[PDB]
């Protein structure tokens, strides 16, 4: 038990789920039809991979997951594609008309027509569980479904499942990849209405994933497939602790004890290494010391900010592959002297370490080189408030003129909901400022 | 100490329940306030289109009643 | 969302509409009988948008052909793709409009409107998921100008939550010298500001000037103007018609292009009338606008750009950034990331690389100002009013249409003058 149900909402979520679940199957030796040759307990089992996969009596390993989108085009590619056999048809849910980059349509208008059906389908997965731990929610900040329907869902799950944990993987918008003019509005609106209901949320700046693919994989104009295949490795590093046996494996809830000092301060900075092309990795083995040092190079962050001009409240290192305690300890000692790591005066300055032995895999015909070891750092830095700042400014520029606000008011929202949300964001920026201040 | 042990777990339930209650209600307030607002918008839109028809009946009578 | 329902009203609407249907049928691999003779799966993937699937794999436009004058029914049917249209979708009147908006909107066209609506209701009901409507018409004539803006209004009553596009052909002396077109445009504009979600201002003065100056033609026909109008109409529907990695529906376009609900009058553009930096500089150049305005006389609230053909997408990203950087003053600072760019693999027939431009610029006031001047020339001496007041209208309605169009200008100016701090 300790089961974990994944919900993928809107295109971004759905497409990142395809990446994530493809990757999980390659990590656990699961085939596209769902069969696991290495699994000897037919029909059920109490294994670590069973946290993400249930088993049928026939031996099909089925993701504990739901895919929702308010229009069929993106989910229809799952329904006809390589892993169509992996999912039961009722895990894949669609409407006919999308939310049209409108939080109002995703949360209310189109959203209220399908919410009950979704919760009914989540509930059928929950009843397969003997000891449900919580939910992982994959969505974009920018989209109408990704913002609006997610918020609606998060509120409703808080009702049906009380305080049972809910983690987010949020895709923070950036103009390099597709963006719309109103994504700042949707971003602030969903971040406000979800903040009470999310226990921990890993933001992913598309610009950050864009720059990394360009710089490190030498990809000229990265596609969503490029970005999602990188993202899913970061998602896999965080969830690896839940899916694998391990002597030196720290569970993801134990890291969360350290990562969340107050409930609103639940936004960790993910940083991953190595991201390297097959061309460059040839005759080039990257040690524990090298990949650990890369975690403090801010060009490897999932979110663009500067931790060096902020303050740490937590530092966690999630190694996978050929790693042992000794080297990690040497590597951290090196870093402590040579690098710009200031903690707040109220937190202890240790680094919390976990290690999985199962080494990191890659998607066949991918861009990432196969490496022997890897690491995902999860830090709680005040610097991440910079992401809220950049987004809050864009919100303010349009809201000053009420630009596009009629599309939201047309679908039933009030102007009060914008200012209410924005003031919550103003408070959140002030909270991240207050925690950094020294005590008296 | 025994009565304090029960006072803590009762409080743990109380606030867990209270969070579900005020979430459940705050969501109901929004979905009702929204549906009222959305229909208020579509009722005013249709009332301006129904006012256009009554004007087009005054124009069609001013042709007939000017001969 | 997928299906659009097309409507062509009056003569202009039916001819530019006919051209549109020839061109997009060519691009989707459709012949005048209505059979898929193509090669790529991309041609069919979003065919439902503009076509119904009749038996025997027959592809039939979702178009509703309308006019108060017959003979336009014949010329459309005799024309290259006249066969492909559905026979009951023709809904034609008797005596015509004679360049009278009051006849089209209030009296004569008001009789025919119900049997037009029946064809709409029959087509709309058979859509899997109706997204919206598009009207091809002119604001200078009688039927398309008047009965078009009634159909807009009437379709809005039964489908108030669907998108309403128009390709409104704005009148010009240089092309057509009827004396009361300024009255008809100003009356139409009064309906369009209230009852549409987005209107493509296709301007005849821009079309004449491009035909004369750029395309070298000494005195151009309606065929030469419509080569352009078809290429423009081909460009802005490209994203709806083909896949790409953008989805593209009318709502998301409308949402992103229209910052305020009145200010929905786009300035289309096309290039060439070749390399990427040239293309990019060509489409933002004032000579390539299908409306008679200079982008350098206002600011861009929002812009959408569509490139077609094989080309470095890395080079297009770099180039569109370049023109925003170098021309930062001509976009509003208070709407971030307000120029979006899609690319379609499949180019149009004839060209290897085209580029199509849609801009909601405050410089559009220049067009409305031109129509207001030609209007107010006549109206302030009461000239030619008997045509209209004969058909039953008040003078009040000319003042309210004059006032509402001047409000639209004043509002485009308000936001041109708006600043960040
Ligand atoms: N990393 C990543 N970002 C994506 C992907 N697809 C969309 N996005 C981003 O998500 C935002 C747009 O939201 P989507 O998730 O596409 O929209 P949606 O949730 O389907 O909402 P509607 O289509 O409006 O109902 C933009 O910021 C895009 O850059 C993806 O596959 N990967
Ligand atoms: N660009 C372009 N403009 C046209 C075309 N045909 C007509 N026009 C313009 O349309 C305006 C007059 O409107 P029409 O569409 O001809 O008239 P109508 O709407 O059919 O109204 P009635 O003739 O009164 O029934 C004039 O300003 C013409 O320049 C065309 O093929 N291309
Ligand atoms: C300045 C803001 O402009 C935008 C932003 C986004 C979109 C859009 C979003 N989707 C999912 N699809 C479109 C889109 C874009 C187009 O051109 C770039 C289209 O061609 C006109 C289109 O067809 C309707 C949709 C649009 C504008
Ligand atoms: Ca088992
Ligand atoms: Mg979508
Ligand atoms: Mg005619």
């Amino acid at each position: 038990m300790r089961e974990c149900i994944s919900i993928h909402v809107g295109q971004a979520g759905v497409q990142i789920g395809n990446a994530c679940w493809e990757l999980y199957c390659l990590e656990h030796g699961i085939q596209p039809d769902g069969q696991m040759p290495s699994d000897k307990t037919i029909g059920g089992g109490d294994d670590s991979f069973n946290t993400f996969f249930s088993e049928t009596g026939a031996g099909k390993h089925v993701p504990r997951a739901v895919f929702v989108d308010l229009e069929p085009t993106v989910i229809d590619e799952v329904r006809t594609g390589t892993y169509r056999q992996l999912f039961h048809p009722e895990q894949l849910i669609t409407g006919k008309e999308d939310a049209a980059n409108n939080y109002a349509r995703g949360h209310y208008t189109i959203g209220k027509e399908i919410i009950d059906l979704v919760l009914d389908r989540i509930r059928k997965l929950a009843d397969q569980c003997t000891g449900l731990q919580g939910f992982l929610v994959f969505h974009s900040f920018g989209g109408g479904t990704g913002s609006g329907f997610t918020s609606l869902l998060m509120e409703r799950l808080s009702v049906d499942y009380g305080k049972k944990s809910k983690l987010e993987f949020s895709i923070y918008p950036a103009p390099q990849v597709s963006t719309a003019v109103v994504e700042p509005y949707n971003s602030i609106l969903t971040t406000h209405t979800t903040l009470e209901h999310s226990d921990c949320a890993f933001m992913v700046d598309n610009e950050a994933i864009y720059d990394i693919c360009r710089r490190n994989l030498d990809i000229e104009r990265p596609t969503y497939t490029n970005l999602n295949r990188l993202i899913s490795q970061i998602v896999s590093s965080i969830t690896a602790s839940l899916r694998f046996d391990g002597a030196l494996n720290v569970d993801l809830t134990e890291f969360q004890t350290n990562l969340v000092p107050y409930p609103r301060i639940h936004f960790p900075l993910a940083t991953y290494a190595p991201v390297i092309s097959a061309e460059k990795a040839y005759h080039e083995q990257l040690s524990v010391a090298e990949i650990t040092n890369a975690c403090f190079e801010p060009a490897n962050q999932m979110v663009k900010c500067d931790p060096r001009h902020g303050k740490y409240m937590a530092c966690c290192l999630l190694y996978r592959g050929d790693v042992v305690p000794k080297d990690v300890n040497a590597a951290i000692a090196t870093i402590k002297t040579k690098r710009s790591i200031q903690f707040v005066d109220w937190c202890p300055t240790g680094f919390k370490v976990g290690i999985n032995y199962q080494p990191p895999t890659v998607v066949p015909g991918g861009d990432l080189a196969k490496v022997q070891r890897a690491v995902c750092m999860l830090s709680n830095t005040t610097a991440i408030a910079e992401a809220w700042a950049r987004l809050d400014h864009k919100f303010d520029l349009m809201y000053a003129k009420r630009a596009f606000v009629h599309w939201y008011v047309g679908e039933g929202m009030e102007e009060g909901e914008f200012s209410e949300a924005r003031e919550d964001m103003a408070a959140l920026e002030k909270d991240y400022e207050e925690v950094g201040v020294d005590s008296v | 100490k025994r009565e304090h042990e029960r006072e803590v777990i009762q409080k743990a339930i109380e606030e867990n329940n209270n969070f579900i209650k005020m979430a459940k209600e705050k969501l109901a307030q929004k979905m009702e306030s929204n549906k009222e607002n959305r229909e208020a918008h579509l009722a005013a839109m249709l009332e301006r289109l129904q006012e256009k028809d009554k004007h087009a009946e005054e124009v069609r009578k001013n042709k007939e009643l000017k001969e | 969302m997928r299906e659009i329902v097309h409507i062509q009203a009056g003569q202009c609407g039916n001819q530019i509409g006919a051209k549109f249907w020839e061109v997009i049928s060519d691009e989707h691999g459709i012949d005048p009988t209505g059979s898929y003779h193509g090669d790529s799966d991309l041609q069919l993937e979003r065919i439902n948008v503009y076509y119904n699937e009749a038996t025997g794999n027959k592809y039939v436009p979702r178009a509703i052909l309308v006019d108060l004058e017959p003979g336009t029914m014949d010329s459309v049917r005799s024309g290259p793709f006249g066969q492909i249209f559905r026979p009951d979708n023709f809904v034609f009147g008797q005596s015509g409009a004679g360049n009278n908006w009051a006849k089209g909107h209030y009296t004569e066209g008001a009789e025919l409107v119900d049997s037009v609506l029946d064809v709409v209701r029959k087509e709309s009901e058979s859509c899997d998921c109706l997204q919206g409507f598009q009207l091809t018409h002119s604001l200078g004539g009688g039927t398309g100008s008047g009965m078009g803006t009634l159909l807009i209004s009437k379709i809005r009553e039964e489908y108030p939550d669907r998108i309403m596009n128009t390709f409104s052909v704005v009148p010009s002396p240089k092309v057509s010298d009827t004396v009361v077109e300024p009255y008809n445009a100003t009356l139409s504009v009064h309906q369009l500001v209230e009852n549409t979600d987005e209107t493509y201002c296709i301007d005849n003065e821009a079309l004449y000037d491009i035909c004369f100056r750029t395309l070298k033609l000494t005195t151009p026909t309606y065929g030469d103007l419509n080569h352009l109008v078809s290429a423009t109409m081909s460009g802005v529907t490209t994203c709806l018609r083909f896949p790409g990695q953008l989805n593209a529906d009318l709502r998301k376009l409308a949402v992103n292009m229209v910052p305020f609900p009145r200010l929905h009058f786009f300035m289309p553009g096309f290039a060439p009338l070749l390399t990427v930096p040239e293309l990019t500089q060509q489409m933002f150049d004032a000579k390539n606008m299908m409306a008679a305005c200079d982008p350098r006389h206002g600011r861009y609230l929002t812009v959408a750009a569509v490139f077609r053909g094989r080309m470095s997408m890395k080079e297009v990203d770099e180039q569109m950034l370049n023109v925003q950087n170098k021309n930062s003053s001509y976009f509003v600072e208070w709407i971030p990331n307000n120029v979006k760019t899609a690319v379609c693999d499949i180019p149009p027939r004839g060209l290897k690389m085209s580029a199509t431009f849609i801009g909601n610029s405050t410089a559009i006031q220049e067009l409305f100002k031109r129509i207001s001047e030609q209007f107010t020339a006549m109206f302030r001496r009461k000239a030619f009013l008997h045509w209209y007041t004969g058909e039953g209208m008040d003078e009040m309605e000319f003042t309210e249409a004059e006032s509402n169009m001047n409000d639209l200008v004043s509002e485009y100016q308000q936001y041109q003058d708006a600043t960040a701090d």
